[PDB]
């Protein structure tokens, strides 16, 4: 599909500006410009998975909804319910988990503070 | 369990 | 046989008298397993049925956050709502949600649905390839649109058929003795002069579970709707159901009629005749 | 908008033997929008102690709920299911019958 | 503005969804996980400056207006017109610095390639 | 003085007849110094100044890159407003965008631009706080809303307030010899009878640079906005400009009429009479 | 949406019999940009004629200069020709050293 | 020098 494809192209240009505007360019800032050449291998790589995924007519690739389903899964255990799925790998998720709970009072804070007219 | 957030309509 | 997970939540504005209610109830089949009340005291979602009380106190958290993320979305949902359709605030209105899946005897996924009304009348609602989506009208299709550049419609295919099965087994499993219970109906039949030459059998089916049951009158092998009379099934309050059908027959005929009662928790369907 | 009116069934939980406890049941269904008012009646005088079920709806998105309370039924006691709702002209009064 | 702060609630969370799909969960992806607790941190340190230069502006916050016509400027030059920034290094760390640079031109002309292949295989 | 950068892109839809045409061309003030043309062999940014050409080859590598991103997005561009407009695929259609900077006597910024029609209407338009949108019409409100979503205004307005500047002032620097230069007009008047009461004096300015330039006739020193013709400014072919204004007078009253000239590069302005 | 073309004839450097100049055709002012511009000499068309890059001005209707090397002479003549959408007919303008 | 892209409209 024609429309598809406009916007995801329109996305990949959208979140380059997004990636683009806080990155000071210098020797300071090496270790940020390394991690925005990752982003943008990934914005680049979730493109192609909604390529796969919406498209009629497309070439061979890997279908991502199993993955999806599976990340799913496994995210609302990890963050939420803590059904269990070697220390290093336990001390990420507790540290990733406390992101996605700030990560939600970040967003929620917003609604509050000028969201909301009452 | 709960679907992990809903959007805004 | 088969299940279903389902959750319902209603979200009422209260214009003048303060914060939007916000409900959330929680159902395996026909057992409701939690709630969530924005005006009650606790603000965390509750256990309903006793094989949820078993899960730690993480879970509890879990679900207490996800279902506040419901609550307050839903709360931007009625005023952007109020203001697609041009209403004064002044009016109360009402946002319903159902979301779920079903699984078959063997447990694996059949269908998943989501569901959104708003003043009682569906508004959007996901189709069942999980993909596309039924926009109501032309306030809807701003919705879709926006639904459909955030990918609502593959979040909930993801969870409908990972999150939303595992925790529908697991829950089958814990509340194995009760949910995987088959209460066969109680029946019995009451009679009635109703008229100078008509009376009444009304058949009777009590403390039965599932609800889901089946109670048809025939007269010499035939079934009929006239002068049938089926009440909605009930909740007794003690985790069964109540259902009764009536039947006017002439008086001096009550032998030609009997009652049917099908149901999973019956070897055989019932025939009952008055006696 | 077309407001739907409540359907109400008077009921006990188990079936009815004077002095044995019980439950007497008030399910009001098929209603929307949700505000309503229920109250089981004790010789027409309202029973303190009710509780209800948490609000839920059905598949045409009409709401559903159980009120309830116990009791201890009598010869000589008669009970009732006081309902009000924005489609009544004025409460809706259903008596309980022991069938 | 509450649309603003809609649509910025609303956006955090669409992209928070594009992390997650893609978030394997295993040992030895450690580093993935790593990874996306930096790109959580981005997103919400993104819509801060979104609000900060939209929605009035709740003036306590700094304006990123500068910093957005500044590191435009340099990225016109590092990708496009190859004009020298300067007092970018020291001898030090000259190498470091000219290394990523040039990773990161080859990065973006790749991400150019990649999006407009696809307006031509599939939008045209 | 002040100064600008422009650049103007030109894309026709060519039905039937392959690929549209895209045509891009930039200019310092009256200067121009860049072309695109996708009709052409070379497929390349081209110079079309020579203080442009010691730019090295890196450079015109990049804006190569950028005006070819630029062409397959104006492509685009005009599959999307025909379905905006629902248009058939059987007529021609034009797209126009310019945008570009204006600095001041001390090179600061002083405003941007950027602007777009369709088939010679405004369609949409960058206002002058650089924070809003002009949009004509219904169509033009689609592109507004997925502009404003993808932040094009602030996209723009980095690009204004910095490349735009930092790059007018570069080449102000590489091409001071011909874009700093003024060359004052070089004047005369000519005589044409055209009945026996009736003279026509034309004033003509030559060879002068920038193009901006006042000409006015005065009959015994009153201006004469009301019975002089006046052409448009056009360019000799050279990088100057020529113009000029005519009055018809009373055959021999020709004295009591003087043609004012005005131009940056006059200390005083000129004043002529004939002969 | 459409606009008419105005023209302009005239040389690059003032007129004189024998010396090497530019015969200039400025079409202006015209919309959509498909335009038949020619320049002729004596009637007849000339021929490698070349033409500016194609520009707009801020009302978005077009602008193109045409010419070509010429000297003139006493006895030649020269127009331009403009042909368009908007035109009912070609437009002929006689080169004139006003 | 050019914009770095344009945004489809």
């Amino acid at each position: 599909d024609k429309e598809i494809a406009k916007e995801i192209f329109n996305m990949m240009f959208m979140l380059l500006w997004r990636v683009f505007r806080s990155q000071r360019i210098d020797a300071n800032n090496v270790e940020l410009i390394k991690f925005n050449i990752r982003v943008l291998d990934w914005i680049m790589a979730e493109a192609d998975n909604d390529l796969c995924y919406f498209i009629g007519t497309h070439d061979k690739c890997e279908n991502p909804k199993e993955q999806w389903v599976a990340n799913y899964q496994n995210l609302n255990n990890v963050v939420f319910t803590n059904k269990e799925l070697k220390e290093e790998t336990k001390e990420v998720l507790k540290k990733f988990k406390e992101k996605v709970n700030q990560f939600y009072r970040h967003a929620f804070d917003i609604i509050n503070k000028y969201g909301l007219e009452h | 369990s709960l679907l992990m957030w809903i959007t805004q309509v | 046989g088969s299940h279903s997970m389902r959750y319902f939540f209603t979200s009422v504005s209260r214009p003048g008298r303060g914060e939007p209610r916000f409900i959330a109830v929680g159902y395996v089949d026909d057992t409701q397993f939690v709630r969530f009340d924005s005006d009650a005291a606790s603000q965390r979602m509750e256990p309903r049925a006793p094989w949820i009380e078993q899960e730690g106190p993480e879970y509890w958290d879990g679900e207490t956050r996800k279902v506040k993320a419901h609550s307050q979305t839903h709360r931007v949902d009625l005023g952007t709502l109020r203001g697609y359709y041009n209403q004064s605030e002044a009016g109360s209105h009402t946002v319903q949600r159902m979301y779920g899946c079903d699984v078959g005897s063997d447990w694996r996924f059949l269908r998943g649905y989501h569901q959104y009304a708003y003043d009682g009348k569906d508004y959007i609602a996901l189709k069942e390839d999980l993909r596309s989506w039924t926009a109501a009208d032309m306030a809807a299709q701003t919705t879709k649109h926006k639904w459909e550049a955030a990918h609502v419609a593959e979040q909930l295919r993801a969870y409908l058929e990972g999150t939303c099965v595992e925790w529908l087994r697991r829950y089958l499993e814990n509340g194995k003795e009760t949910l995987q219970r088959t209460d066969a109906p109680k029946t019995h039949m009451t009679h009635h002069a109703v008229s100078d030459h008509e009376a009444t059998l009304r058949c009777w089916a009590l403390s039965f579970y599932p609800a889901e049951i089946t109670l048809t009158w025939q007269r010499d092998g035939e079934d009929q709707t006239q002068d049938t009379e089926l009440v909605e099934t009930r909740p007794a309050g003690d985790g069964t159901f109540q259902k009764w059908a009536a039947v006017v027959v002439p008086s001096g005929q009550e032998q030609r009629y009997t009652c049917h009662v099908q149901h999973e928790g019956l070897p055989k369907p019932l025939t009952l005749r008055w006696e | 908008m077309i407001q739907r009116t409540p359907k109400i069934q008077v009921y006990s939980r188990h079936p009815a033997e004077n002095g044995k406890s019980n439950f007497l049941n008030c399910y009001v269904s098929g209603f929307h929008p949700s505000d309503i008012e229920v109250d089981l009646l004790k010789n027409g005088e309202r029973i303190e102690k009710v509780e209800h079920s948490d609000l839920s709806f059905s598949k045409d998105w009409s709401f559903y709920l159980l009120y309830y309370t116990e009791f201890t039924p009598t010869e000589k006691d008669e009970y009732a299911c006081r309902v009000n709702h924005v489609t009544l002209s004025q409460p809706k009064i259903v008596k309980w019958d022991r069938d």
